[PDB]
């Protein structure tokens, strides 16, 4: 049936900016089109119907526009809390209701460089047959961020697992989580256990290591 | 034994929001469907329990005509067993409908380009229609627990809505002028030519 | 005011499952309702209506497998699914429609994940802080099917704690990691101990973490 799509697809943008995003139909629907914003681990959330009119308990600063066939969502004074995900929909009077791709709107911010902090395994986990060293990096911006484990100075590769957080929906900074795996075999045979965090808000890669067996 | 008013009711003014169908009541008169040849040329034509052709050689005790204005995707409901909000909330066809229905593009007649809200449906109904039924109230439909009673507001919802035809739209947005011949078969007075 | 689901989890293939979506602040047997699905990291996508006529519509990627059903009295409406395919695999909002006027009350989701794997619970481990601010947290290792809860202090602590997206180790287990940010000064008066429920095994499990 009707198409939607949304452009861009993904999108960053610095706090205050006037962003806009634009939805684009196969076919000139009058004003029949919903805007949603989905924030991470939510159901999405009404902000626009009617294609201009604006929902109730929403804030102002966006602007419901287009008409015919070619429509954008224009947020004015961007926020902080605004990361999300933006969808369009066709409020069609008959049932196969069609949504938009989706924009994934990006905040940017000043170069903040990460807390590290690592965290050997737990004698608990080591009495069950492998052990876990964990480095994390704490509340930085940009999301681009080197993690080299070390182990006895020798890098390590493969067993490593990187993980990260959503933007931040207070002042938009995330933060890694590194996961070395190994058995307590390939555990003992080494010593020191270093974790080398490179980053642009670093101005030399910062370094956080303890000795197996101490204090 | 006369003709029937059929160039009276397609070539008749405008018609009525779906929702508050018109019925034209037809007796005594002869069934000769030649006469609409001319109109923009009224292309979906199809019967139920009846045959094409078996229509001049037939007869039944009453006949009916009703009329509305939909969009041309709704065409599909006007047909026994449908579902969708006008099949549902605005005219419904019994499961054993014997009669035809007949529907012309009317996007040259009701388009307006600044658009033409004068064409109603009803959009919220707690039931669906029986069939043959038409619902007129502009009551204000109780979508909460918490009643209405006048205003407008939330989960208190006006339950008609315009159509909005606009001549520029894909031609499922179009206007579409229906009639729905309703075949019910006392003495019988409206046949065809070949019974005359 | 609210729109409140359940009854989703782990599920083999071509097994059978039943969502139900209840509701305050309206009655549902008077609205249109609406089943939308949201693939892991995909898009939304449209699975089923009920007018409050009763009736029905459906995708046709799920035609003739699904039946949304509702129960007037209970105020509550439901999705029955059948013959789950694998691809089903998604988070189910119900939501409350006004056609003209946009869906504007939705659920809060609940995850359906079908895949022949076997529930298996997680165990919790301590991540002791660096004896200004110092961090600490715990690990959540090896574990099936998504998700599990984690608060601290059963929910007294929220400030500067991040919580991690499950990683998927070659195991075919998820394991993800929680961490807060506390003062320096507190590490030895000040008590800490995170909470992890993991319903698809009936998993709750507290552990303390100390330097």
């Amino acid at each position: 049936a009707i198409q939607l799509t949304q452009s861009p697809s993904s999108l960053s943008a610095s706090v205050g900016d006037r962003v806009t995003i634009t939805c684009r139909a196969s076919q000139g629907i009058s004003s029949h089109l919903a805007w949603y914003q989905q924030k991470p681990g939510k159901a999405p959330k009404l902000l626009i119907f009617a294609a201009s009119t604006l929902q109730s308990g929403v804030p102002s600063r966006f602007s419901g526009s287009g008409s015919g066939t070619d429509f954008t969502l224009t947020i004015s004074s961007l926020q902080p809390e605004d990361f999300a995900t933006y969808y369009c929909q066709h409020l069609n009077s008959n049932p196969p209701i069609t949504f938009g791709q989706g924009t994934r709107l990006e905040i940017k911010r000043t170069v903040a460089a990460p807390s590290v902090f690592i965290f050997p395994p737990s004698d608990e986990q080591l009495k069950s047959g492998t052990a876990s060293v964990v480095c994390l990096l704490n509340n930085f911006y940009p999301r681009e961020a080197k993690v080299q484990w070390k182990v006895d100075n020798a890098l390590q590769s493969g067993n490593s697992q990187e993980s990260v957080t959503e933007q931040d929906s207070k002042d938009s900074t995330y933060s890694l989580s590194s996961t070395l795996t190994l058995s307590k075999a390939d555990y003992e045979k080494h010593k020191v256990y270093a974790c080398e965090v490179t980053h642009q808000g670093l101005s030399s890669p910062v370094t956080k290591s303890f000795n197996r067996g101490e204090c | 034994t006369n003709l029937c008013p059929f160039d009276e009711v397609f070539n008749a003014t405008r018609f009525a929001s779906v929702y508050a169908w018109n019925r034209k009541r037809i007796s005594n008169c002869v069934a000769d469907y030649s006469v609409l040849y001319n109109l923009a040329p009224f292309f979906t034509f199809k019967c139920y329990g009846v045959s094409p052709t078996k229509l001049n050689d037939l007869c039944f005790t009453n006949v009916y005509a009703d009329s509305f204005v939909i969009r041309g995707d709704e065409v599909r409901q006007i047909a026994p067993g449908q579902t969708g909000n006008i099949a549902d909330y605005n005219y419904k066809l019994p499961d054993d409908f014997t009669g035809c229905v007949i529907a012309w593009n009317s996007n040259k007649l009701d388009s307006k380009v600044s658009g033409n809200y004068n064409y109603l449906y009803r959009l919220f109904r707690k039931s669906n229609l029986k069939p043959f039924e038409r619902d007129i109230s502009t009551e204000i439909y109780q979508a909460g627990n918490k009643p209405c009673n006048g205003v407008a507001g939330f989960n208190c919802y006006f339950p008609l809505r315009s159509y909005s035809f606009r001549p520029t739209y894909g031609v499922g947005h179009q206007p579409y002028r229906v009639v729905v011949l309703s075949f019910e078969l006392a003495p019988a007075t409206v046949c065809g030519p070949k019974k005359s | 005011v609210q729109l409140v689901e359940s009854g989703g989890g782990l599920i083999q293939p071509g097994g059978s499952l039943r969502l139900s979506c209840a509701a305050s602040g309206f009655i549902v047997s008077r609205n249109y309702m609406n089943w939308v699905r949201q693939a892991p990291g995909k898009g939304l996508e449209w699975v089923a209506l009920i007018y409050s006529g009763g009736s029905t519509f459906y995708a046709d990627s799920v035609k003739g497998r699904f039946t949304i059903s509702r129960d007037n009295s209970k105020n509550t409406l439901y999705l029955q699914m059948n013959s789950l395919r694998a691809e089903d695999t998604a988070v189910y909002y119900c939501a409350r429609d006004l056609v003209v006027y946009g869906l504007d009350y939705w659920g809060q989701g609940t995850l359906v994940t079908v895949s022949s794997a076997s529930t298996k619970g997680p165990s919790v481990f301590p991540l002791a802080p660096s004896s200004g601010t110092a961090a600490l947290g715990c690990l959540v290792k090896d574990y099936f099917p998504e998700p599990v809860t984690v608060s601290w202090n059963s929910g007294a602590l929220t400030s500067g704690v991040h919580t991690f997206p499950a990683v998927l180790q070659s195991s075919g287990l998820y394991s993800l990691s929680s961490v807060v940010t506390v003062p320096s000064s507190s590490l030895g008066t000040q008590t800490y101990i995170c909470n992890v429920n993991h319903k698809p095994s009936n998993t709750k499990v507290d552990k303390r973490v100390e330097p």
